[PDB]
């Protein structure tokens, strides 16, 4: 194991993120036992994860990690239980993970982080009900929004627009945000207010469409420009934790749940693949930038699974 | 001083965290007992069989530390009233699990949120935990003054914030609490942890929490303004509410991260201690009535029972009361005997119910100050107090004072009196039976004689107090009516309550009573305009008395005699609380009834809704004649 790297990795795996070069980023939390903290790990060999001794870099954070995101190719943006948004930077040699900034602006657990299209700004959502826009360079909050009436479950930056992002909450709102407008959020959704939204994924090719998962295993296809829901399917038996699109020209949608399964769906939301590999909640999913049919999942069972999607 | 706690949703290492909050000056810590993000499954395989441990060990703290320093918190994903069945069932099982771990640990309090209108199943699961093992533990319902939906930034283009006045809508969170504690059947173990926002609501909304069991106040760091030196401070309005809450002796909870980063978490706390120390000090009445706040006591029945020595001693610890009696006798002697008669006219003064003699000495001080001559008869039925009187007359008073060990209604007096003086009044004026006692004595008063007191009037005001209603409810005794507690009045230093309308006079008595057909029985109808949305739990009683002319005593708050602390107010409860809406009138009916043997009160509310007639035939409560 490298220097500064913790001798042991925390059981609860929170995030799995493939970098453009192929190096896997790992977010971990200790959600039980004596100490409730976290760790950040780099795996230049994704097949060596979760093994601690066969890693490129590793660090320990003060509190657990609720959300993670690659900021470029060296930066790591962390949503902490501490109320902090943390930015860590990879070493010149990429052998250490050093803290750039740790800012305590949120009044409760920071649950969701998203990097804005340019890579200069970021958006965070919290249990404190706020949404904050961050200037990563100045290490400051530019805008704090209290649009929601309950905890912010998810925030997703639009692919190619630095002003646009999606947000969802336990207040049953899915908000479209344009910081260019005097009133930046706009309430969008289906004709009927159903089950609470739990996950969002912007479409990688159609910048006016997104997918949203709910608390009851339903996945929904939404055109923002038509503001009425077209397709929907009961994919999972429990809350949809995450939605991640394949890098493909015609993308595949990977769906995660508390039902402990992974589903891979086509354009019409039909089921292609299904993996019951996990024996605990599936927390993240990342498609390899190298082999496009290779999808990686992490759960609370401490399994780093590598699936081959047909 | 201030008892305060630190609210946290992140505790990486319990020992270091506790030490840090202790260093900062906090008395206790509010913290999760399971990891807030650690969602647990109880039904579906494989997540159900998740290897343990399910949380941190109890071994990490001493029993004393768990019992006194830790307030547990329900996990935020526990949603017993969710519209998703699977969630409802897992949240029920998770709620019991966490509540049971808190009970296992012996935690002194445990926080649960009220963050939506419907908490029916949250209440069912809590109620079921309270009825599983008898424990002392408190449940603090975290409720905001302003619901987050009514606090949200007006930034949603297609969903604007309401800019219109919504009197009842702005009071919505009080109803969340009311319904929750109604469902839970007014458990004494369920109190409020009132969370205060950056913008305070209209005063009516703050007033809705009056009379409610507030155990804690939650102050987010974000509501603190920054002063010129950079220290956390509060708005004059927030300061106003802190002073109300200090009088209620609530525990102050600091939630949120440090936003005055140039300082420490002890600076938020330092400001509260500053506000606490700088509040007005306790006056004579405020120091007297210290441990008596909302403590229910049986009204004294000095006619039926002989009062103890230490009861007359506290009775005597009231300089204002006796100064007033002195001034009343002083004024009367001067009006009764002119300066040219100041040596030929010796006034025959009678102290009727003389106790240990404070009105006998007050009569003597009055005669010396008036430079007039007096003859005194000290009448006392209590033989034990008569021992003090006879040792006083032998050792000091001399032949001037004639001690009579008799009931004033049975005493055959040798001569008539010019003035009869007495202190037979209770908190409701006539409740100790001063009318009956003086009526049976006025036969020995001269045809032109004076009674000190000459007149008295009782007053009633409608009140709201879920604290006192629950206090009365807890007065169930075996071998009597299960509801008799509500059909009797209590003497209490009414503290956590809300006066719903100004007091109005109830019964008046005049002495001497020149009626050819003397009737002490009464019937009075009172109509009380209520301008708030509230819940009626009873009627506060007070009194005013005219001793002589302009010399008066009063316990009516609007005319209260300054520095006089003999009588605390009376409280007449009602079996069932009554909902009262703004603009509605509370109509009460009060009766003063009697026999040859006993006297009592009966009462009933007839608007906005009817109550049962309370204490019919004096079945629950009588005053012995
Ligand atoms: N609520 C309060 N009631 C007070 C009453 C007091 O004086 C009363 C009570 C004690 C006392 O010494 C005396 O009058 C006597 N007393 C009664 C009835 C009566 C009879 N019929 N004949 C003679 N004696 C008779 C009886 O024994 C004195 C102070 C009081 C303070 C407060 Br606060
Ligand atoms: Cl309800
Ligand atoms: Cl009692
Ligand atoms: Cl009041």
């Amino acid at each position: 194991l490298p220097p500064n790297a913790p001798a042991c990795m925390e059981r609860q795996l929170e995030a799995a993120r493939y970098r453009s070069d192929g190096a896997l980023l790992l977010g971990a939390s200790s959600l039980s036992g004596r100490c409730w903290a976290g760790s950040l790990w780099l795996f230049k060999d994704p097949c060596a994860a979760p093994n601690e001794g066969f890693c490129s870099a590793g660090v320990q954070t003060e509190a657990g990690v609720a959300d993670l995101t690659w900021v470029g190719e060296r930066g790591i943006l962390v949503a902490s239980d501490s109320g902090a948004v943390e930015l860590w930077e990879l070493d010149e040699n990429e052998t250490l993970i050093v803290s750039k900034f740790c800012k305590y602006e949120h009044d409760d657990i920071v649950s969701t982080v998203s990097v804005l299209s340019s890579g200069t700004q970021a958006v965070s959502g919290s249990k404190d009900i706020c949404i904050k826009v961050w200037d990563l360079a100045q290490q400051v909050v530019l805008s704090s929004y209290r649009a929601h009436a309950a905890q912010v479950t998810c925030v997703a930056a639009s692919p190619h627009k630095d002003s646009v992002f999606l947000s969802c909450s336990e207040d049953n709102r899915i908000l479209l945000w344009d910081t260019r407008c005097p009133k930046p959020a706009s309430q969008i959704g289906c004709s009927a207010p159903g089950y609470l939204p739990t996950s969002l994924a912007w479409h990688p090719q159609q910048s006016e469409v997104f997918v949203f998962g709910d608390e009851n295993g339903t996945v929904s296809l939404v055109d923002t420009k038509s503001t009425s829901c077209v397709l929907s399917s009961a994919v999972h038996s429990q809350c949809v934790t995450g939605l991640v699109f394949s890098p493909h020209s015609v993308p595949f949608l990977a769906s995660l749940s508390e039902d402990c399964s992974l589903a891979v769906l086509d354009s019409s939301l039909s089921e292609l693949f299904r993996s019951q590999a996990h024996r605990d909640f599936v927390r993240d999913a990342t498609w390899s930038p190298l082999n496009h049919s290779l999808l990686t999942t992490v759960g609370w069972d401490h399994q780093v699974v590598h699936h081959v999607v047909p | 001083r201030v008892s305060s706690g630190r609210d946290l949703n992140c505790v990486p290492e319990i020992a270091d965290t506790l030490g840090a909050v202790a260093k900062q000056g906090f008395d206790f810590l509010c913290m999760p007992v399971f990891h807030p993000r650690f969602k647990r499954e109880f039904i579906q395989e494989p997540a159900k069989n998740r290897p343990g441990p399910q949380t941190r060990s109890d071994l990490l703290l001493s029993g004393r530390d768990w019992n006194t320093l830790i307030v547990g918190k329900l996990s935020p994903w526990i949603r017993p009233d969710s519209k998703v069945e699977k969630i409802r069932r897992n949240s029920e099982a998770a709620m019991l699990q966490e509540l049971n771990f808190g009970a296992y640990l012996g935690l002194p309090a445990f926080l649960l949120p009220l963050n939506q209108e419907d908490n029916t199943n949250l209440a069912r699961v809590l109620t079921n935990h309270i009825h599983t093992g008898h424990h002392s533990s408190m449940f603090w319902m975290r409720v905001p003054l302003v619901a987050p939906e009514d606090l949200r930034d007006d930034i949603i283009e297609n969903a604007p914030t309401t800019h219109t006045e919504e009197y009842s809508g702005e009071e919505k969170t009080w109803m969340w609490w009311h319904n929750f504690r109604t469902l839970c059947d007014y458990s004494k173990r369920i109190a409020v942890a009132l969370e205060i926002g950056a913008d305070l609501p209209s005063n009516h909304v703050i007033d809705r929490w009056l009379g409610e069991p507030i155990k804690a106040a939650i102050l987010p760091t974000s509501i603190f303004l920054t002063n010129k030196k950079g220290f956390p401070v509060l708005s004059k309005m927030h300061q106003r509410l802190i002073f109300r809450l200090l009088k209620l002796e609530v525990q102050f909870i600091i939630t949120g991260t440090n936003h005055h980063s140039e300082k420490e978490f002890c600076s938020y706390l330092q400001y509260l201690e500053y506000l606490s120390q700088n509040r007005p000090p306790p006056n004579a009445y405020e120091l007297f009535a210290k441990g008596y706040e909302d403590y229910l006591q049986s009204p004294l029945q000095p006619l039926m029972d002989n009062l103890e020595s230490q009861t007359y001693e506290v009775f005597e610890k009231d300089p204002i009361k006796y100064s007033q009696y002195q001034q009343a006798i002083y004024k009367c002697l001067l009006d009764r005997v002119p300066e040219e008669e100041k040596d030929t006219n010796v006034q025959v003064l009678m102290v009727l119910g003389a106790g240990r003699g404070p009105l006998v000495n007050a009569s003597l001080r009055a005669a010396k100050q008036a430079d007039r001559r007096i003859k005194l008869y000290a009448v006392e039925k209590n033989p034990n107090a008569v021992v003090t009187l006879e040792n006083w007359q032998f050792e000091e008073w001399g032949s001037q004072v004639t001690v009579v060990s008799s009931d004033m209604r049975e005493w055959v007096a040798p001569e008539k009196a010019d003035i009869i003086v007495s202190e037979l009044l209770g908190s409701f004026a006539d409740n100790e039976l001063s009318p009956e006692c003086l009526d049976g004595a006025q036969h020995f008063l001269k045809d032109d004689g004076v009674s000190i007191p000459g007149e008295y009037t009782s007053f009633l005001a409608p009140i709201s107090s879920s604290k006192l209603y629950n206090e009365v409810r807890a007065c169930r005794e075996k071998d009597r009516d299960p509801e008799a507690q509500f059909e009797m009045p209590y003497v209490v230093r009414l503290h956590n309550f809300h006066q719903l309308s100004a007091p109005q006079p109830c019964f008046t008595f005049s002495h001497p009573n020149r009626d050819p057909m003397i009737d002490n029985n009464r019937y009075c109808t009172l109509e009380f305009p209520v301008e708030v949305n509230t819940v009626l739990h009873g009627f506060a009683g007070y009194f005013e008395t005219v001793l002589y002319q302009d010399i008066t005593l009063s316990i009516r708050p609007e005319t209260h005699s300054p520095g006089m602390f003999s009588w605390f107010p009376i409280l007449f409860p009602i079996k069932q609380p009554i909902t009262v809406r703004e603009g509605q009138t509370i109509c009460v009916r009060f009766w003063r009834c009697s026999n040859s043997k006993k006297v009592w009160y009966e009462w009933a509310v007839t608007a906005p809704v009817c109550s049962a007639i309370h204490n019919p035939t004096g079945r629950s409560y009588t005053i012995g004649l």
